[PDB]
């Protein structure tokens, strides 16, 4: 009566470990991936459906977790700046300077160390107003960081170009993924299929917008892990991206500093030219339909006449008030306010957000490990995809909300909400008309 | 250690006409086979080496062929050519990687 | 397809069973955390095979045993489980009941044995 | 010795296949290389049980099977194959229908089994 | 009809990770290795040739990656020199000095860093010229790499003899072994064994002449990837050894000066007795006779009346124009032109071979990681074989020929030449006569 | 009890072999020292399975063989063996001939397959 088989394809929720893969001085590394696959298979369900929830799925975690380590490892081999933490003597940059603009450089003097213990030497070179503190309150003043951390230069050498990787299942698990077009991040999802890998994934940093993700298929999608809860985010995924042109219009100079014996330091040299405030320039027309799309779709969860707002960020630190990104090397703190500020009633140009930039980062928000970004010589021009916001609800007929940041992994839990990782237990029984 | 096995022992013919000698190696080795002629009184001459080269002191009465371990030689035309011991010769010990050890088998007596 | 049967009735989808066992086995970060993943897979692997031995199955897909079915756990007919019912919702209707059959299949093994060396000793 | 038939023919051979065998299981420079090896061998012994197990060869050095010569994937003679030719020859000879051949024997075992069932519930 | 065999003696050219063996503080930690059979096997395949090729050989280039991840390994706990680039205010040693040894040797001083902070103290010592650069062009002098790389002390308790160590295939994979006295290693093999683990290759580093390695057992052996290339190296195997007898006749002393808590530097601290060049001796007529065999040996590949010249090396540095090791500890280059001097036609004694010594030494020809040697109190002397040469084409009736240095790839594949590596096929099929 | 029968005599013992059986598989300190002892644990129930499986008793606890008992190896009665002594007691007294019998029946193994290959053949 009981037979057993063997190969029954059955499976059950699972955690573990995912290994990425790579279709081929990178700082995430991704040469140390697996080769993909030139041609990776689906395999369709046939009357097979599954529960599904984005907001609880662990393989965000891990990509959390792997993009942190090894952004660490990449600043191992890299020289420390120690020897900066020097009282500085500085002045401002007064040079042919654009209005507004005037009091964010500075040219600072110090006494550096050399190649010989014996020696100093006299050094000067240009900083922004955000990485100096002023300390006698020329004047003198220090690196922001000294009182806190120690600062790694990044190597000149290492990119940080967004190169994408896929997680792949090991032996003995399968991921499923969702095909429905719709599907909200929870709960039943009617079409279902198996990879043995995800679809490449671009570890895009950013905090407001989403710069280079997926796009929607079909409708713009809105989703929460609650909505009603106000202290929740809402990630909204739009069907057709915005584009977005920032650039920095100044052209500079580079020079390096020895320190030490083998070691040496970049300093900003000068600048050729005009000096010039960094923007980005968002379409306008493209912005307007855009939020109209969204608009619509809110309203579904807060009434028919409800009438919603659109209001900027509020205050605290650039790195949680301002839209932040990485691109060509530069770090970019940019005013979004001009893109939230509107009110919806029921029934070519551009947009100019002004920039800051700043070369002393605490990449993850972590406190005691500060990167230095050595200047870029030249021109930068960045062209991106904005795919989507990160919302919150500022909380009775009109509802207000608020682009805000958040955590790292709301970056990537909009990409891997289609994945789930199962295991295969092949073992099972019943009852039959044989017996040996 | 490579044996050589030659056969047959004695070889006899009427005056006119052929006969043959053969050798067995106990292991290939890759044609690495010399055939020498040896009449009463002196050293063995060498006739043929690696399996069927002439050494033009030998007319091309005497011809052979083989590859491995297997060999055979030929006498076209016997006149009483001879009253020789016939003897096969391993010039290359494959299990050493060598030209130094030599191996030979027992000889042929060809009479005629 | 690997769970192309997933949505197969019992009857229809114990006919590729080879399909997913063809697939069990298949210092850095990205490094250590493969050699952590590939032990860990054929540990999987040899827990299922020495059950199949354990319990007298093992070389085979399908097999008989001489283990009753003791009804209560499942009351349902062959044409019932069989033919209008998959694996998955079948794993789910008799999930409780795992570790009593496994339990009763070591015995009945570990009993036929010891009556074949009997046999032979004859 | 480990590869002693190398130069052996295949009739002559595959008599000693027990030799072979039972040499395929046997943070610092040195140190994570033999766990990372380790591992590996063990892989490779596990690959090739399995296919023996989805077969019905496992067990076996020598197994028969019911799945007949197709003729073109080789005409030659068993007379010829067996007394005058060695395995590497004949690996060589027939290396690309490996995978038509061990396709084959994977459906002809699911067959066999569910007959084999189908005999016990009688 | 189909049977399926199991155990099949069959193999593929492969490449796997190969472990070490030792027969049982030293630099290459082969305590690390596996200890290996007192009575290795040798299996004769018979009927069985192999292709081999010694060129495309990958497991030199398993012995290069050892041999240089361990010596890194080795230098991890030592002290670093860093607090030595300092000014150094410099006089030449005068004090019963030969001639033509005047003016190597200098007498240093500075102020170096002590087991306090808050102290310095005035210390001295001796260097070799080709440690120094003279930077005020006493005159002061800095160490030569003080502005490109660290510079870290080895330990004084490290040996750098070069314990032979064997390769061993993992379960699944054997070596096979060339027989044959004459191969010339690439093409067929007609005589092939195996064995699980090598011989035991000693880790010698020397660049013109191999000082301590295999001889042929016949004849002179000369191989090359191509010859015919002048591109290319050609590698010539002795088959005698030729004996040489390498000296520092300099009674030295040794101090150490702290520099820190638990930190201290070895110094040269003075020289007992008069001070010598260092040179190596080469009996004169075994000389002769060597090269005789060896022209013998390559007129095969340039013409019956072809005239073979041997001639000096090069211009360049002294780690690619001399004759370079490691013996005593002590770091010698030897000007090797007396050997290499004559012109050879169709148809007791000695030579002298003065030397530099070193003590700041980039081990890999890589750059950022210098090695400082402490000095070695007493009188060095060594004794070794040489056992080949690297010989250069200088490239019409007359050939010549030039030693030279090359890859440290190339002191290894003289050794492993012989063997390849194979992996294991056990499954197979065959048609026979039999159904289940 | 895991051990529980050690004190049992060889003939009560050999009733309970599955409870050692289910017992063989079960970068910082206390890290790489668990994944260094898994890997060394599967190999060594990896050995004992490929032993039990070239003298052909893959699959099972007990099996028969062919092979004689020699005498001289212990020339005790099966009534003493069986009944008054332990598998501890027992193991050390033929403890110097594991290799022998091993040799044996590696060999009376091959013989046999060939055997059967020749009557498939007929
Ligand atoms: C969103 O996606 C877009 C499109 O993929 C992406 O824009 C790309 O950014 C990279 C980096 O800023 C651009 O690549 C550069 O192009 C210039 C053109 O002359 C080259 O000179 C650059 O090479 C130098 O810098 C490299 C830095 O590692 C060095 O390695 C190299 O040796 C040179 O020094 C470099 O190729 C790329 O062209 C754009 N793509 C387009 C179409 O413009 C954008 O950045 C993404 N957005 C975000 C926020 O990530
Ligand atoms: C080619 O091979 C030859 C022969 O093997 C090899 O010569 C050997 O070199 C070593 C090291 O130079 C010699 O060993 C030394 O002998 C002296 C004799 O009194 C000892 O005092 C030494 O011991 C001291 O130094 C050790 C260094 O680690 C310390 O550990 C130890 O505590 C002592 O301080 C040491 O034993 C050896 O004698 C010679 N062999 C002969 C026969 O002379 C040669 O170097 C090789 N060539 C190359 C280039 O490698
Ligand atoms: C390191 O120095 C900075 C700069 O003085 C300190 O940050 C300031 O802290 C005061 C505290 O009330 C704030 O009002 C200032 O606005 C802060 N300045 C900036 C630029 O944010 C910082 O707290 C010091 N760190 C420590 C550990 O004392
Ligand atoms: C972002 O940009 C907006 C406008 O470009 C800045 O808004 C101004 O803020 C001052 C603050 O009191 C107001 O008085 C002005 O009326 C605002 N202008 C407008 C058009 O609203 C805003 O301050 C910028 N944010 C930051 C952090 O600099
Ligand atoms: C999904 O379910 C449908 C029916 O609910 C299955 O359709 C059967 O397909 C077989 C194919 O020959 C037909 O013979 C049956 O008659 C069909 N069912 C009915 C009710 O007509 C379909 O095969 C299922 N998918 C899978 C993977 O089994
Ligand atoms: C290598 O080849 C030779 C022949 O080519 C094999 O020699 C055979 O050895 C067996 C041993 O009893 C003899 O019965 C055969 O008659 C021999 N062959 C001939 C043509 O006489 C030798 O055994 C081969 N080596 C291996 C390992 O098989
Ligand atoms: C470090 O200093 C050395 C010594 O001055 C530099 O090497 C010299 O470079 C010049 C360049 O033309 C050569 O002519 C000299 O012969 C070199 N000296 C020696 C001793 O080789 C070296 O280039 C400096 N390194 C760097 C990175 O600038
Ligand atoms: C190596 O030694 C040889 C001789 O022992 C040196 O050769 C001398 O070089 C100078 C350079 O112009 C010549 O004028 C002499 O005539 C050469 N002497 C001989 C006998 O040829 C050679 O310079 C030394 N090499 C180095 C790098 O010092
Ligand atoms: C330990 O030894 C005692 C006797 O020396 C064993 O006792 C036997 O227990 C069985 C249980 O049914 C009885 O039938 C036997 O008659 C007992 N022996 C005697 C001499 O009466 C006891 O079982 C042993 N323990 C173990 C684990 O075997
Ligand atoms: C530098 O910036 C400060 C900021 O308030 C300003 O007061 C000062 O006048 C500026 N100096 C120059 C030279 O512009
Ligand atoms: C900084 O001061 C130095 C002093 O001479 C001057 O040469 C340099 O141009 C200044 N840089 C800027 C950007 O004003
Ligand atoms: C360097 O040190 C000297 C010492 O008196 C000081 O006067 C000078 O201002 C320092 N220079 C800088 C740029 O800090
Ligand atoms: C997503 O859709 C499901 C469909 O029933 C719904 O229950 C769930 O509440 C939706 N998610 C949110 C955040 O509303
Ligand atoms: C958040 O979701 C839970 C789901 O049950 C719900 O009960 C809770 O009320 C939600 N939060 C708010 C503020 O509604
Ligand atoms: C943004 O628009 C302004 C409008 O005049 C233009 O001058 C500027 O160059 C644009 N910026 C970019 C990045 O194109
Ligand atoms: C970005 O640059 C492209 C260049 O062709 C231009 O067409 C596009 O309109 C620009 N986008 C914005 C927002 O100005
Ligand atoms: C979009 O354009 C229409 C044109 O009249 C305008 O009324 C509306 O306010 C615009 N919306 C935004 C967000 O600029
Ligand atoms: C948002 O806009 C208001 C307008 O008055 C401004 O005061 C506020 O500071 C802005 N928020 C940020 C983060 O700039
Ligand atoms: C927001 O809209 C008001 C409408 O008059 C306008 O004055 C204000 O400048 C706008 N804010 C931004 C940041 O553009
Ligand atoms: C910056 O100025 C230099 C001066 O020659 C010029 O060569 C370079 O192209 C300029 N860069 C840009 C982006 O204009
Ligand atoms: C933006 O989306 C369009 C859609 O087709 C795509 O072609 C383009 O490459 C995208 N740009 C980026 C930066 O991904
Ligand atoms: C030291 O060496 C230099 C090298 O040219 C020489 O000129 C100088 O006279 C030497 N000094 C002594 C004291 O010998
Ligand atoms: C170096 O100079 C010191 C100064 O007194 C002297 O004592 C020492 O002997 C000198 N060393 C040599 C080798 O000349
Ligand atoms: C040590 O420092 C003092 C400071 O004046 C200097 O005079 C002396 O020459 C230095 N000594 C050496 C050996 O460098
Ligand atoms: C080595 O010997 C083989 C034998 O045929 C020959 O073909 C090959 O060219 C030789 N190697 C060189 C470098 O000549
Ligand atoms: C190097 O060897 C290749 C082998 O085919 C040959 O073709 C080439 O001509 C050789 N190089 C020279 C310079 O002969
Ligand atoms: C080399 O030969 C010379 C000849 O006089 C001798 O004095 C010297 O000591 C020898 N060197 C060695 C290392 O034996
Ligand atoms: C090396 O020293 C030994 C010591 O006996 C001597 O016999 C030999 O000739 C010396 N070699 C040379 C090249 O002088
Ligand atoms: C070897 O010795 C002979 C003796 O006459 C001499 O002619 C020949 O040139 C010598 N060769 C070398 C390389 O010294
Ligand atoms: C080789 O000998 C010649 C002889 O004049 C010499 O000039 C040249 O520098 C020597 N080569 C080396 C590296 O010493
Ligand atoms: C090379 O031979 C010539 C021949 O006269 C000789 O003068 C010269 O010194 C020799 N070179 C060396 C380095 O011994
Ligand atoms: C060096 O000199 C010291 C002085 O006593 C002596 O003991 C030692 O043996 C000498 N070393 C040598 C190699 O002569
Ligand atoms: C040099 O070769 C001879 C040859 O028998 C050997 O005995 C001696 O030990 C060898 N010397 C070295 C240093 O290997």
């Amino acid at each position: 009566w009981v037979t057993v088989y063997y190969g029954v394809p059955v499976w059950k929720d699972a955690e573990t470990t995912l290994f990425c893969a790579s279709d081929a001085h990178n700082v995430w590394a991704t040469h140390a991936c697996v080769p993909t696959d030139p041609n990776p298979q689906e395999i369709h369900l046939e009357n097979v459906t599954e529960e599904f929830n984005m907001w609880k799925n662990n393989m965000v975690e891990q990509m959390h977790t792997d993009i942190i380590s090894l952004w660490d490892q990449s600043l191992k081999p890299c020289v420390k700046l120690t020897p900066l933490c020097v009282t500085l003597q500085c002045t401002n940059v007064t040079n042919n300077i654009t209005d507004d603009m005037r009091g964010e450089l500075k040219n600072c003097s110090f006494n550096m160390t050399t190649e010989l213990r014996d020696k100093k030497q006299k050094v000067y070179s240009l900083f922004y107003r955000l990485d100096v503190v002023q300390i006698n309150e020329n004047k003198e003043y220090r690196l922001i960081n000294c009182n806190t951390s120690a600062i790694t230069q990044a190597c000149p050498k290492v990119s940080f170009e967004p190169i994408p990787i896929h997680y792949c299942a090991p032996a003995g698990f399968a991921i499923l993924k969702c095909k429905d077009k719709k599907f909200n991040g929870t709960g039943p999802c009617p079409s279902v299929s198996t990879v043995q890998c995800t679809h490449g994934i671009k570890p895009v940093v950013s905090t407001q917008l989403l710069l280079n993700g997926s796009l929607a298929e079909e409708e713009v999608m809105i989703r929460s892990e609650n909505i009603t809860n106000n202290a929740k985010n809402i990630l909204v995924q739009f069907n057709t991206p915005v584009q977005i042109n920032c650039t920095r219009p100044n052209n500079n100079t580079r020079k390096s500093i020895r320190i030490g014996p083998g070691q040496a330091f970049y300093a900003t040299g000068d600048i050729i030219g005009d000096i010039r405030q960094a923007h980005c320039n968002v379409s306008k027309a493209t912005w307007n339909e855009t939020l109209g799309k969204v608009v619509k779709q809110l309203r579904k969860h807060f009434g028919n006449n409800t009438i919603i707002r659109f209001a900027n960020s509020s205050g605290g630190d650039l790195e949680v008030t301002t839209h932040s990104f990485n691109c060509g090397g530069e770090f970019f703190y940019c005013n979004t306010s001009g893109l939230f500020n509107s009110t919806w009633i029921s029934n070519n140009d551009s947009i100019t957000l002004p920039c800051r930039i700043k070369q002393i980062i605490n990449m993850w928000q972590r406190i005691g490990q500060a990167m230095y970004a050595p200047p870029i010589q030249g021109v930068i021009r960045c062209v991106s995809n904005i795919t989507g916001l990160i919302l919150t609800r500022d909380g009775s007929t009109t509802e207000t909300f608020r682009p805000g940041g958040g955590d790292m992994r709301d970056n990537w839990r909009s990409e891997l909400y289609k994945y789930k990782v199962v295991k295969i237990e092949p073992l099972g029984v019943a009852p039959t008309r044989c017996k040996r | 250690d490579i044996v050589m096995t030659q056969t047959p022992s004695s070889v006899s013919a009427a005056v006119g006409g052929t006969v043959t000698i053969n050798c067995q190696a106990s292991e290939s080795i890759y044609s690495g086979l010399a055939w020498y002629q040896q009449k009463p009184g002196q050293p063995p001459k060498l006739l043929i080496y690696r399996a069927s080269t002439l050494t033009s002191g030998v007319s091309s009465r005497f011809k052979g062929s083989g590859s491995g371990a297997r060999f055979t030689l030929t006498i076209n035309d016997l006149e009483c050519a001879d009253a020789a011991t016939y003897y096969c010769q391993s010039c290359y010990d494959t299990t050493i990687g060598t030209y130094g050890s030599w191996a030979f088998g027992g000889g042929t007596e060809v009479v005629v | 397809g690997f769970l192309g049967a997933a949505g197969s009735t019992m009857g229809a989808a114990s006919m590729t069973l080879t399909v997913q066992a063809r697939n069990l086995l298949s210092l850095t970060v990205w490094g250590i955390k493969q050699l952590q993943a590939r032990v860990l897979a054929v540990e999987r692997y040899l827990r299922d095979q020495q059950l199949l031995g354990i319990w007298g199955c093992s070389g085979k897909l399908i097999c008989c045993t001489n283990v009753p079915w003791n009804s209560s756990w499942s009351n349902r007919n062959l044409s019932e489980i069989w033919d209008n019912m998959t694996w998955l919702q079948w794993d789910k209707e008799i999930s409780n009941y795992t570790q009593i059959i496994y339990g009763l299949l070591e015995e009945s093994q570990n009993q036929q044995e010891k009556n074949e060396q009997d046999l032979l000793a004859l």
